[PDB]
């Protein structure tokens, strides 16, 4: 008669590493890391992402005539910008504080387009001839940004002082744009704005702006040696904006009532397909569907994701050393 | 294993004991069989489940890298952002990989200790009345039926009898 | 006859957690974390903090007439700014590089106010009429910053070129301020500085400054549609400052000899009372009096504080499992 | 406990032994009493005091968050500062909480091992001359007065006598 | 040591056993000598070599501080860079110093356990046929020549003989 | 007859620390930290570093006449700048975005000097008289930067509009410099550039520049109350640069074809000798020759270095407690 003390063995070939020993077969274990992604974009919190398609962030938000698909109100859980999008700043020039603008827009959730300054705001100037073959639409070969208006001189009487005002009486901050034109030579200047020292000045309770045209021929881009200095700002609730100019003003026409996000905000530069699905965790290179603690797919995500880590595997032993006989 | 039981003086496991981690093989007139020791098995399951869950909870924060861009005149702060993001990635990769190697070693020692103690609990009860064969088996000097066997396993073996 | 081996038990109900088990009662243990604060501000190194009371940092350091309580020399272990302080920049405008100024001042320990340019520095201009109802004192309803002087035109002869110079021959850097006035229209401009293109230029061995007035009507703030561009810089030991202007200059009158701190420096935005007590460790939300290693009160402090951590408790076992019978 | 003594084969502690962590209960003609083993108790006190102090010293640096402000056009570097400060807060919270859970487990094992070894030191001295009752108690086959008791505790028990 | 062998019931080491970490001293008619147990010594060498190499591999990343300069109007981002660089320096100094203190303690316990198990392997083989002196030595009740000695060390001692 | 179980002891006095115990002598152990340096600079990847000697980064890259030793093509594994180098910006003024320039140059591996605008580029102006006693060479007492040309007015006919163009048709980005002169008064201005409002304008496909002279007397530096605003930019492959000016232009003469590094890049400010040796690991305070995992020499290095750590020692036990008898 006999009794023996012993321990469990099974058919496991799953291995773990320890400080003392590599490749130890154990009876039970749990993997803590996810290396698997669904290569696509999905909804987050059942809210859809905004696909920019063939428009860049600048083209979308400036109102590039070839981005009419996007034009208006948008709600997004995150933004997807395609690497080869061709429709950005069509009339050559620099968008100032571009990286800060992207960060701002990334922190958002919804925009509402509304008319901020109707064209009839600007007394004694032409608002109907501000087009360019650098900004074709899909129909006209000479158009312009849907959110700006290129003000030119009338008949030939001198470019008067024009003025505009907007008191933001709502509850949301307003994102708006404007520009300063820089002709290539002094005759183009004269043909459009007449003679004299020109200025563009702008102010709120907390912001000041003032600039003059800087006439010079730059290398041609989209058939233009002239330039526009694009600007953006945010009009806070209760604040009022005054515009004063006597020439070279690319005026703010339409603007955006901006809803800031409570969550995180993402702008994914990717080619991945957007599909009709849900997710709680979306990385830039795909969806993760897991309960696992770590992942080695991407450090970049929106949603509730596992900790990013460079490891191939993080297998924790739970059972004991497997010694079958 | 530092306690010397698992793949030690008990050379191998029992694929026949499917219902638990540690236990017994008995052999008497009524025959043979495997039985898990449910007390020590369950105690280990609770401890290890607690350890897994504690690790999972301490690792339930995430460092969040961002999409932010930097112009050609922001090489310094762009590189500051990169080095910081990479900085945290390296400490968390270190923390996770080291923790797993350390916890795995100690987990195997835990099982090894539990088999050892189970063996000691039985040796302590039997004393003179059985022969310790040196491999985790005890040969009784007296007949041990099923209730005798079960009293060894539930830790109430009655030495002064027999 | 018998001898037994055993271990200590006691009446402890104090518990610790381990990897394997929660809520284990142990005979002895030590808590490493402090969660207790004294909700007040005290001295650090037996040196008192500077309470700004109803003045903001800008109002204090610009010499806002309603901040006369603070005016002059100050020594501080740290600075306390009250959330509802009303006395800041009274005449509307932007203090440039404001965040860098706050960081600079935060790194300091003591300022000495001294007269840097006496009003008699500026030949052929009026220095006695530069006041405004946007800057009331507690007595006069039209005053101005104690550290600046608003230079205006005399009788009606044209705003001449004025000039000032200061060689810093001391051992300490000098913090000083100046401004450029921007009238709302061209007649206010003419009434104060006369006609012609105006400039404000400033230079040291290592700094250059040059700006022109930018005339435009901004939304009214404290009853003004005009603006001032406030500036600050630091004159290093051995350096010399030259000022040249022909109008629109808000001149530097008084400045500060600045003593940089060897320690850390803090600017606490808080409502907490300052009292008559000592401390070695002061956080933004209260004083810590401990020998403990961790604290979960605040990441923000001055002095010698324990490591900030988000944990409720960090109890270390020292004794053994408590099994009384 | 992995060594099997504390709340193991010695089922409970002694509230009566107030002067130390590990020790003895003796019972002879002169009566009964508790006495701490001062050597193993003091050795444990030194080790654990050293462990506490080492943890306190390694944790004696502080990451310092700052009051610095950022304008509306410095959202990127402001957020870089926040994510970094939060980044370090999370690794130190992780380091401290994990360390305490790990150290607590090993501390209890330490005490458990020390009771076990103390029990082994006594069993090794007595051999034939006492009966091991299985619960940390030994019944002597010979009379053991106070000097006999004390020679067991100071590890100089003289087997060839008695 | 928590296992109680090294500087425990085996009070000292053997400077005479130069060819390994753990082993034996035998004494019979053919004389005296030291011999390493090569199996347990080699197993320990592999484990500890693995531990050293694993630590070296997990520590094989580097946080990289930079030479970048900052103007007098970049006090905030300059200080952000300093606090971050110092931040990582402190977590890695913490990680390295704590790891070494922890690993050193467990390494010594490992050796202590291995000596203990080696002692147990021998006691288990000899049983009745030798007297355990309490200090890691066994006195045989029968003559044990060199092949007998070697069968104890290679774990094939034949009890039913002698 | 007897057999004993035991363990190794030896003559070791080497000690380690553990959580439970300090100063434990062990039979074997390994030190993981290196505290030893060779106090010198060596080659990395068998490529030599660039010693600036008595020139600063600015003097080198601007072409300060006293830096002719460095002038031309350079290849470097890293750069060493001497603390007491005297030859930097000789004619007083600020190099704009200086810290970004240093970071840029630090990320590089090789420059090729080439002539970007020959002096004959600028029609109707003098290119031969732009020298100054603030910029002596080692022979002439009045010279100027080898990479710039100070354009002045001819005979006395008025400073015409000058123009230059360079299409970068190569595969490498081009680092180039230019300036704007700011005379101390209006007569020096007139003597050099004549009358009228002057400008310096510059543009590529992605960059715009425009500035005017700001006339004012600054404190004297190297015998000058005038100033130069130095600028730099990078012309990308495929991009073209247009220059237009009617006065005050310090023109780009020579520039640098720039090869960006695949590695890391370092700029060491040190006095240490550069010698004829090889290294895989070079810190700012010396060479490390080790297989060890940690080092407490420096956080600042180029090459393959061990982890920097503040510890004096990191000795790992491998053998057991040493108890000889
Ligand atoms: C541990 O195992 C032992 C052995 O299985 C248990 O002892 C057994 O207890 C049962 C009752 O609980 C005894 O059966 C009784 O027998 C009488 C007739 O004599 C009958 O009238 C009762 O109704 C009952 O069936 C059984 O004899 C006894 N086995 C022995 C003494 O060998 C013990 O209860 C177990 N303890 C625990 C804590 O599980
Ligand atoms: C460990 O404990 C034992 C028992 O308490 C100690 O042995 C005892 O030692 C004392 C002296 O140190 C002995 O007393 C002596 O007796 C003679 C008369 O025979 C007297 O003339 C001396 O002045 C002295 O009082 C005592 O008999 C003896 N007990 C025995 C042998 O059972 C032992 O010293 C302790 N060792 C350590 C290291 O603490
Ligand atoms: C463990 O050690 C024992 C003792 O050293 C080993 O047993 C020994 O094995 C050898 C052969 O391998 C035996 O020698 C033989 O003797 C016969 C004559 O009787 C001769 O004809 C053979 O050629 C051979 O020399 C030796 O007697 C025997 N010692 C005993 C039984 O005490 C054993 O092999 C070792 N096992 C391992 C796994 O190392
Ligand atoms: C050992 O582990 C490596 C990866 O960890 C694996 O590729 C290899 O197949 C393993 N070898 C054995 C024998 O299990
Ligand atoms: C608009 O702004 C002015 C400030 O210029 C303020 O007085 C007025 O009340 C505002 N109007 C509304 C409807 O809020
Ligand atoms: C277990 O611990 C939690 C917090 O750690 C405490 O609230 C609870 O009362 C504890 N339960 C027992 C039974 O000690
Ligand atoms: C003041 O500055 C000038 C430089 O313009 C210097 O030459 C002079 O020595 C300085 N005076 C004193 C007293 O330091
Ligand atoms: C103990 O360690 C310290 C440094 O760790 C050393 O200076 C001292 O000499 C050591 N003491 C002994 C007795 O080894
Ligand atoms: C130089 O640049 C112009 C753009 O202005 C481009 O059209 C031309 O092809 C370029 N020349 C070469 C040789 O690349």
């Amino acid at each position: 008669d006999k009794i023996c003390i012993g321990y469990h063995a099974n058919n496991s070939t799953t291995q773990v590493d320890t400080l003392l020993e590599k490749n130890v077969t154990v009876t039970h274990s749990v993997e803590l890391l996810e290396n698997q992604k669904e290569k696509r974009f999905c909804k987050i919190m059942n809210k859809a992402p905004l696909d920019l398609k063939d428009c860049t962030i600048e083209g979308w938000i400036l109102g590039n005539p070839k981005c009419d698909l996007l034009l208006g109100d948008q709600s997004w859980s995150y933004i997807v910008e395609r690497p080869n999008a061709q429709n950005g700043i069509c009339y050559p020039g620099v968008l100032n504080e571009l990286e800060e603008l992207k960060a701002f827009i990334g922190s958002g959730e919804r925009v509402e387009r509304f008319e901020m300054f109707p064209k009839s705001t600007w007394a004694g100037v032409d608002t109907s001839r501000g087009v360019t073959n650098a900004c074709p639409s899909y129909t006209l070969d000479s158009s312009f940004y849907r959110n700006l208006v290129w003000l030119v001189k009338t008949d030939s009487a001198t470019y008067p002082v024009i003025k505009g005002t907007y008191n933001n009486t709502g509850t949301q901050p307003i994102l708006y744009f404007w520009g300063v034109h820089h002709p290539l030579d002094t005759t183009v200047q004269d043909n459009l704005y007449g003679s004299g020292d020109k200025y563009v000045r702008m102010g709120t309770e907390s912001m000041n702006f003032a600039k003059s045209p800087e006439i010079a021929a730059r290398p041609a881009v989209n058939g233009q040696r002239s330039r526009i200095d694009y600007y953006w700002s945010v009009l806070r609730p209760g604040e009022t904006l005054n515009v004063e100019s006597n020439g070279n003003l690319i005026a703010p026409w339409y603007a955006y009532k901006f809803v800031s996000t409570n969550k995180k905000g993402a702008v994914f530069k990717s080619d991945l397909p957007i599909e009709n699905c849900d997710a709680t965790c979306q990385t830039i290179t795909g969806v993760l569907r897991t309960n696992k603690t770590f992942q080695n797919v991407s450090p970049l995500w929106i949603g509730e994701c596992p900790k990013y880590v460079k490891s191939e595997s993080l297998r924790l032993a739970t059972g004991l050393r497997n010694v079958p006989q | 294993g530092i306690f010397g039981a698992i793949a030690g003086f008990i050379e191998g496991g029992w694929t026949g004991m499917i219902d638990g981690w540690y236990g017994y093989h008995h052999e008497n007139s009524q025959g043979s069989g495997y039985a898990a020791d449910r007390e020590s098995t369950q105690k280990a399951i609770d401890g290890i489940t607690n350890k897994v869950n504690s690790i999972i909870n301490k690792m339930n924060t995430q460092f969040e890298a961002v999409d932010h861009e930097f112009s050609n005149l922001e090489r310094r702060i762009g590189n500051l952002n990169k080095r910081m993001e990479d900085g945290f990635l390296d400490v968390w990769t270190y923390n996770a990989e080291l923790l797993v190697l350390l916890e795995n070693e100690r987990t195997l020692d835990l099982h090894d200790a539990n088999v050892k103690n189970l063996y000691e609990k039985v040796k302590s009860q039997l004393r003179d009345n059985a022969n310790d064969l040196g491999n985790g088996c005890f040969e009784f000097w007296h007949k041990c039926d099923n209730e005798c066997m079960e009293s060894v396993k539930n830790g109430t073996y009655d030495y002064p009898k027999y």
